[PDB]
């Protein structure tokens, strides 16, 4: 037996029962929700300018203040959710601009930068504004793109 | 704290793959 | 002190992420990505072309899954292609919607064994002789039968 | 048709 | 919508949600 | 770095 | 035979989480 | 695209894929 079959299909059946409307833990559906913010945003600064990925620059002793340096940027004036996807959506560009200049090894520690801050400074200002939950309400079922696209 | 406790808890009481709906 | 979940999350988009920009290792990634979108444009045509369909699916405890082998099997009764594969994610998550709106959820990680097996014993051997999970990602990655679709309308 | 609609939807499927 | 209500325990859950392996 | 104000300005019109 | 078998080495290797590129 | 060369054994794939 090859566990990645296990994986495929409980990938895929949590995928799809959340897609459907049912809930328990919501773990899908905030991830599904991440992947869909994640993808509008970009799509929307990328027409805005450039796209995201284009203007960084880092070395591996200069990653973590190139980091900490625009998230702090980020949220000084303050925390709401478009910001929130938006730092998601930074630490993707960084590690795309690692990768692209072989500098891999920044990954799994720019995920940790990500987690850090997240668990930091975002959770308690996502826990005193409802939640994952709220998130999920609001930005579930590709809603932002759907309220672009309106117009 | 940590806000998707319930599905940790299932995951340690289980031995295999739990669904994350 | 630090949330799992936190990590957990990251992990998550950065994967989706990286392996959207093109970059792949395992492929993991890219496998479920492109299974999610198969899926999706299979219900999609299904749909359009009949009902939903999780719109006629009668289970019970007992028969659960005797009736989950005859489908696969009559699916799969004249051989394995690609679509089929797509079509068998699809029915067995037909089989867990239907499963919980009759207040049978626990069916839910049974369905799911009796996938992941069909899967390994029965599925696995032609993946493996036609180009493995690479081959699906290239044919069905970005969304590519949804592409293909209305190039078409 | 239920297989056979499965079947059909799947078939056309393929790329 | 709910997959579970008030009524299940968190092994019942497990146990529905998660595989044996 | 100026364009952490761009980024900010996006994830703003995000905001539901 | 499993065939995502890297990803899993890595898994086991790690204490933690690993990306699923 | 492969993200990492032929050169890279499982043991540095490993660290820069997984936390900690
Ligand atoms: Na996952
Ligand atoms: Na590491």
């Amino acid at each position: 037996m090859s566990q990645s079959n296990r994986e495929l299909v409980v990938d895929f059946l949590s995928y799809k029962l959340s897609q459907k409307g049912y809930s328990w833990s919501q773990m899908a559906a905030v991830k599904q929700a991440l992947r869909e913010a994640g993808d509008e945003f970009e799509l929307r600064y990328r027409r805005a300018f450039s796209d995201l990925t284009s203007q960084l620059h880092i070395t591996p002793g200069t990653a973590y203040q190139s980091f900490e340096q625009v998230v702090n940027e980020l949220f000084r004036d303050g925390v709401n959710w478009g910001r929130i996807v938006a730092f998601f959506s930074f630490g993707g560009a960084l590690c795309v601009e690692s990768v692209d200049k072989e500098m891999q090894v920044l990954v799994s520690r720019i995920a940790a930068w990500m987690a850090t801050y997240l668990n930091d400074h975002l959770e308690p200002w996502i826990q005193e504004n409802g939640g994952w939950d709220t998130f999920v309400e609001l930005y579930g079922n590709n809603a932002a793109a759907e309220s672009r696209k309106g117009q | 704290d940590e806000m998707f406790s319930d599905i940790y808890k299932i995951r340690e009481i289980a031995d295999g793959l739990c669904l994350e709906v």
